[PDB]
RNA sequence: GGCCAGCAUCAGUUUUGGUGGCAGGAUAAAUCCAUAGGAAUGUAGCUUGCCUCGGUAAGUAUUAUAGCCUGUG
RNA sequence: AGAACUGGCGAUGCGGGAUGAACCGAACGUAGAGUUAAGGUGCCGGAAUACACGCUCAUCAGACACCACAAAAGGUGUUAGUUCAUCUAGACAGCCGGACGGUGGCCAUGGAAGUCGGAAUCCGCUAAGGAGUGUGUAACAACUCACCGGCCGAAUGAACUA
RNA sequence: GCAGUCAAGCGUUCAUAGCGACAUUGCUUUUUGAUUCUUCGAUGUCGGCUCUUCCUAUCAUACCGAAGCAGAAUUCGGUAA
RNA sequence: UUUGCUCCACACAAUAUAGAUGGAUACGAAUAAGGCGUCCUUGUGGCGUCGCUGAACCAUAGCAGGCUACGAAUUGCAAUGUCAUUUUGCGUGGGGAUAAAUCAUUUGUAUACGACUUAGA
C-alpha cells in the first residue's frame, strides 16, 4: 500500500464563551487525505468531547522523509485487537523510511496474527538511534559486522514456454 | 594426512559494495552497487554514473555480476562516485563476454535491411573459404 | 514451431505439464511426451500412495466394468491427469486429445530427435528445496505395473547406445571449432563484428 | 523467521581423508572406506583446513539447523568408526534353558544362529551385515561382541539380535532372559 | 448503368501510445557544496607472541593514507 | 405456531453463487461499438502459471458470504509476543570431587545412627554438605543428592497470550 | 445409544491398573416425541423364508501395548471389517 | 475365356482434410551443483573459460528462381496466388501369383436356436 504519512491539526468550534480552544496533533498513516481525516476524527473522537461536524480540521500537511536513503531500525509499538482480548506489541522494521516501515508492519501483522487494518493502532514510530536498545533477533542478526550471505537457489525467470535445454540454477 | 577433495559451490555473495544490474523496472539494464541490505530480500543501490538513482529495491530486480569493488557501509552517493571511477568499474565490466554477449544481442536488434542483407551476404563467404579446407 | 514437440518429462511436475500441455494441443501443437515415467508429482509417496489407494476405491457397484478404470500406468496416469484439463467428452476434446502421444522411455520412432523442456513445470524450479517428490514410475509399481525391469533395461541400453553419438558428435564439434576459431581473426569476420554477428 | 547463516565444523585428525562432491561424503582411512551418501539435504561443505572442514548451511528456516547439526555429527561418527571403530560387548541371560548362539556359513550371509531360547524349538536365524566382525569370548563362556566401521551396521546388527530375543505373552518383569549390550568400548582401547 | 472491395480527406462514439508548456508542495523532500558537533559495526598512525612491511588478536585514539550521522546555511 | 418494518418471490428473464423461486449484481423493444457491475483470470473457461510481505506440509489439508454443519477440550508442531525472572561476584546444565566429624540427639524393641516407623531440631569445619532425598542388612555398611567446589564463558529457566 | 471433558469416594492408608457420584460440553437418524413438507383420480401395510453388497461403535480370528501380569484363564485398551 | 487379380511406372481424372509452406537442430546426470577445452602423479584431479536465455545454430542472391557461361513491362494501385498427401478408379508397359471359406451333409467332447467341435472327392 503506498502509505503517506500525515500531519494533521484539529480544533474544537469557536464557542462564543472561549473563542481559542486548543489544537490537537496527530502524525497519522493514511492512503489519501480523506481516510487521514476520518482516521484523525476516529482517535480524538476517543480522547476529547468532539465529533465531526463539531470542528473543523485545521490544516493537512504531508510529511516526507527527514532522509529517504538512510537505513533505520525502526522500533514501532503498536496495539491491535484479537479475535478475543485486545494486546499490546512491539516489533521491529529495518526500512528505509516511516512511510516505507508501516508498510510491513501491517504486511506481517495481517500475516502473523490475521488482524486487519480496521483492527489496528500505530502508537509510535521511533527511529532507534544505536545498537544497544534494540533487542530483536531478526534485526540483531542482520546488523552484524560485515556480513556476507549467498543466494544458493536462484530459479530463472522465463519467456517462452519451451526450453530447449535443461536449466541452469547455480548462482 | 593427505590433500582432501571438498568443494562445493563458488557462489556470487551479496556484499558491501557488490556490482548489480537491475533486470527490471524502469532503470533496468543499468550498473548499480549494492551499498547496504536491508533485509532478506531487499538492498539498498546507488550508482552515479549510469544514471540511476539512489533506491532501496527488492533482489528480485537485480543481478549479481561477479566483479566486486571495495566500498564502507552506508557510502554515499559522491562517496561511490569516488571509489567507482578510481576502481574503473565499466572499463571492466566490457572485458566481460557476458557485455560482449549483451552488446552483439543489442546490435542484432538494432540491425536495419539493408545491414542484414549485408549479412546474409557476408555469411556465404566464410564457409565457403573454410569448409574446403578440412580435407 | 516445430509441428511435433518432444517434451522430455524428466522431473517435471504432474499437474504443471498437464496443463501446459492441455492448453497446447487444444490449438493444435502435435505433442509427444517422452519419458513419462520419471514424472514427478508433490508431496510425499505415502500421501499420494494413499491419494491413489483413495481412487482405486471407486467402482460401480452394480456392474465393477462400467465405473472408473483405473489405469495404472505412468504414461496413463499423466494421461488421465490431461483428460481431466480437457473437456473429452466433447467432440472438439476427441479431436485434441488425438494430437498427443504419451510413452514411457524412449521408443525409436523418437531416438534421434530432439527433446525439449517445459520451464514453468519443471521440479527444481518449482519446489521448495527440502519437500518431498514422489517419482511416478515409483507409485506406479507399487499400485500395479508390473513393466518396470523392461523399460529400465530398454531404456539404459539406449542410453549406452547414445553415449557413442555424443562421444562421435563431440569429436566432430571441435573440428569446426578448430577451423572457425583459427580463421575468425579475417577481415570476413571483422567485417561482421562491426554488423554484430 | 528466515536465517541468514548456520555453521558447524568437522574435525579430522590424523591419518584421513574427507572426498566429497555433490553430498556423497567419503573417508579413506587407516581401517576403512566409508562412503555415505547425502543426497536429500541441502548441506554445503566448504574447506578451511586440512584439520577441520566448515560444514554450512543458510538460511532455511530452523527446520535446517536440526539437519545441519545432525549432518555434523553423521560425520564426526563416520570418521571416528575409521579412526577407532565402535566394539559392542553383548552377554547371555537365561533363567533355566542355557541358550546356544552360534555361527553358520549359509549360502546367503554367515548368518548367526540362536537357539534353546526358552525352551523353544524353532532354530532362530539372524544375518550378519559385511563390515561387521562377529567374534565370542573366551574368558567369560557366555559374551559375544560386534565390530566395524558404519554405526547404521554395527549397531544395527545389535538390534537384529535384541530384537528377535523377544518373550512372547509372558510378564517381562518376571521372565528377563535374552541377550544384552552392556559395553559400547572402541576397537583400540 | 448498379453491386462488391481498396485507399485518401471528413464527421460522431471511442480505445491505445510518444513528447511539450504551466502551477502546487517543507515554493517538494533528497543527493550536491560549506561549517560546527558526535559516535562505533573504529579509517589510518601507537603499545602488542613469530609470521608476510602493523599483519594475528583487543586495548589506544574520533579523521588521518576510508568514510558515517546529527544541527544549520 | 404467531405478529411488527422493509425488500423480495408469487407475475421476473438475463451476468454471478457448479445446478437452487427468495442470495449478489441488475430489472428486458430490435441491432453495432465501447465501458463495467457482482464474480473471477493453472486447465476445462473468456481473463496475470502477474508483482510484493508473511504462515502452513495435514498417513480423512485448504479453497467464493447466504451454504448445504461444526464444538468443549488437548499437541515444546511451528510462528510472533507479554510479564516476572536465576544471574559474567560464573545461574540452570553437561562431564567431575566432597556430603564431614559434635552425634547412635530420643521413642516403638522381637530388630531402626536419617531412613517398617512416630511425637519431632542445636552447633563446629567452612568453599559447602538437610538428626536429612530415596536403594539398603533382622540390624551396622555402600551409593544417590540441595548443598558447595573443578571445567564452561555460553547465557537462560518460568508461566501465559494469539 | 453412549464416543469424547472434569472423576467425590471405593478396589486392605494405595484419583485416572480400573470403576462410580456432583455435573459441564458437543455427536448420531439407527428410536420415539414434534411439526405437516411428498402421493387422498391408492408409492401395496407389519413378521418370517430367500439373496447380494456395505458400515464400525469388534463377539470371535490376526498382531501389539499396558495391566497388585508366577504360569494359565481372565480383565484394561490400540491398529484392523 | 492374364475377361480376372495384385506388385512397379507416371498417364489421366476424381476423392478426404483437426489444417505442413525454411529446417522435430538427439548425450546422460546433478541443481547447496554443472557443461566444454588444456595438462598430468587418468582423479570425487591441478588449470582456464562459460552460463545470467534458443533473441541461439544451419540455410535463404537466380521466371516460389530458367537457358547460355541477356532473360520475366501490358496478372495494369490488393482480389488464394493453388505446387500440400495419406487414399482410389480407369488406361498404357513391366514383372508375378495359380486359392480358400460358408450353406447343405455328418459327428457329440457342444448345444434352446445361433455358436463350438469333428468326418467326407
Amino acid at each position: 500500500a503506498h502509505f503517506k504519512e500525515y500531519q494533521v491539526i484539529g480544533r474544537r468550534l469557536p464557542t462564543e464563551s472561549v473563542p481559542e480552544p486548543k489544537l490537537f496533533r496527530m502524525r497519522i498513516f493514511a492512503s489519501n487525505e480523506v481516510i487521514a481525516k476520518s482516521r484523525y476524527w476516529y482517535f480524538l473522537q476517543k480522547l476529547h468531547k468532539v465529533k465531526k461536524a463539531s470542528g473543523e480540521i485545521v490544516s493537512i500537511n504531508q510529511i516526507n522523509e527527514a532522509h529517504p536513503t538512510k537505513v533505520k531500525n525502526f522500533g514501532v509499538w503498536v496495539r491491535y485487537d484479537s479475535r478475543s482480548g485486545t494486546h499490546n506489541m512491539y516489533k521491529e522494521i529495518r526500512d528505509v523510511s516511516r512511510v516505507a516501515a508501516v508498510e510491513t508492519l501491517y504486511q506481517d501483522m495481517a500475516a502473523r496474527h490475521r488482524a486487519r487494518f480496521r483492527s489496528i493502532h500505530i502508537l509510535k514510530v521511533a527511529e532507534i538511534e544505536k545498537t544497544a536498545d534494540v533487542k530483536r533477533q531478526y534485526v540483531k542478526q542482520f546488523l552484524t559486522k560485515d556480513l556476507k550471505f549467498p543466494l544458493p537457489h536462484r530459479v530463472q525467470k522465463s519467456t517462452k514456454t519451451f526450453s530447449y535445454k535443461r536449466p541452469s540454477t547455480f548462482y | 594426512s593427505t590433500d582432501s577433495i571438498v568443494k562445493a559451490s563458488n557462489w556470487r555473495l551479496v556484499e558491501v559494495g557488490r556490482v548489480v544490474l537491475i533486470k527490471k523496472g524502469q532503470s533496468a539494464g543499468k550498473l548499480a552497487a549494492i551499498v547496504e541490505i536491508i533485509d532478506q530480500k531487499k538492498v539498498l543501490i546507488d550508482g552515479p554514473k549510469a544514471g540511476v538513482p539512489r533506491q532501496a529495491i527488492n533482489l528480485g530486480q537485480v543481478v549479481l555480476t561477479p566483479l566486486t569493488f571495495a566500498l564502507p557501509r552506508g557510502a554515499r552517493t559522491a562517496t561511490v562516485s569516488k571509489k567507482w571511477a578510481a576502481a574503473a568499474v565499466c572499463e571492466k565490466w566490457a572485458a566481460s563476454s557476458w557485455a560482449k554477449k549483451i552488446a552483439q544481442r543489442e546490435r542484432r536488434a538494432a540491425l536495419t535491411d539493408f545491414e542484414r542483407f549485408q549479412v546474409m551476404v557476408l555469411r556465404k563467404q566464410k564457409r565457403y573459404t573454410v569448409k574446403k579446407a578440412l580435407a | 514451431s516445430q509441428p511435433v514437440v518432444v517434451i522430455d518429462a524428466k522431473d517435471h511436475l504432474l499437474g504443471r505439464l498437464a496443463s501446459t500441455i492441455a492448453k497446447q494441443v487444444l490449438n493444435g501443437q502435435k505433442i509427444v511426451v517422452v519419458r513419462a515415467e520419471a514424472l514427478n508429482i508433490s508431496g510425499e509417496f505415502f500421501r499420494n500412495k494413499l491419494k491413489y489407494h483413495d481412487f482405486l476405491r471407486k467402482a460401480t457397484a452394480f456392474n465393477k466394468t462400467r465405473g472408473p478404470f483405473h489405469f495404472r500406468a505412468p504414461s496413463r496416469i499423466l494421461y488421465k491427469a490431461i483428460r481431466g484439463m480437457v473437456s473429452h467428452k466433447t467432440a472438439r476434446g476427441k479431436a485434441a486429445l488425438e494430437r498427443l502421444k504419451i510413452f514411457e522411455g524412449i521408443p525409436p520412432p523418437y531416438d534421434k530427435k530432439k527433446r525439449v523442456v517445459v520451464p514453468q513445470a519443471l521440479r527444481v524450479l518449482r519446489l521448495k528445496p527440502g519437500r518431498k517428490y514422489t517419482t511416478l514410475g515409483k507409485l506406479s509399481t507399487s499400485v500395479g505395473w508390473k513393466y518396470e525391469d523392461v523399460v529400465a533395461k530398454l531404456e539404459d541400453k539406449r542410453k549406452v547406445r547414445s553415449a557413442e553419438y555424443y562421444a562421435k558428435k563431440r569429436a566432430f564439434t571441435k573440428k569446426v571449432s578448430s577451423a572457425s576459431a583459427a580463421a575468425s581473426e579475417s577481415d570476413v569476420a571483422k567485417q561482421l563484428a562491426s554488423f554484430g554477428y | 523467521m528466515k536465517y541468514i547463516q548456520t555453521e558447524q565444523q568437522i574435525e579430522v585428525p590424523e591419518g584421513v581423508t574427507v572426498s566429497i562432491k555433490s553430498r556423497i561424503v567419503k573417508v579413506v582411512g587407516p581401517r576403512g572406506t566409508l562412503t555415505k551418501n547425502l543426497k536429500h539435504i541441502d548441506v554445503t561443505f566448504t574447506k578451511v583446513n586440512n584439520q577441520l572442514i566448515k560444514v554450512a548451511v543458510h538460511n532455511g528456516g530452523r527446520k535446517h539447523v536440526a539437519a545441519l547439526r545432525t549432518v555434523k555429527s553423521l560425520v564426526d561418527n563416520m570418521i571416528t568408526g575409521v579412526t577407532k571403530g565402535y566394539k559392542y560387548k553383548m552377554r547371555y541371560v537365561y533363567a533355566h534353558f542355557p541358550i546356544n548362539v552360534n555361527i553358520v556359513e549359509k549360502d546367503g550371509a554367515k548368518f548367526i544362529e540362536v537357539r534353546n531360547f526358552l525352551g523353544d524349538k524353532k532354530i532362530r536365524n539372524v544375518p550378519v551385515r559385511d563390515g561387521v566382525t562377529i567374534e565370542f569370548s573366551t574368558n567369560v563362556k557366555d559374551e559375544i561382541v560386534l565390530s566395524g566401521n558404519s554405526v547404521e551396521d554395527v549397531s544395527q546388527n545389535a538390534a537384529d539380535l535384541q530384537q528377535i530375543c523377544r518373550v512372547r505373552n509372558k510378564d517381562i518383569r518376571k521372565f528377563l532372559d535374552g541377550i544384552y549390550v552392556s559395553h559400547k568400548g572402541f576397537i583400540t582401547e
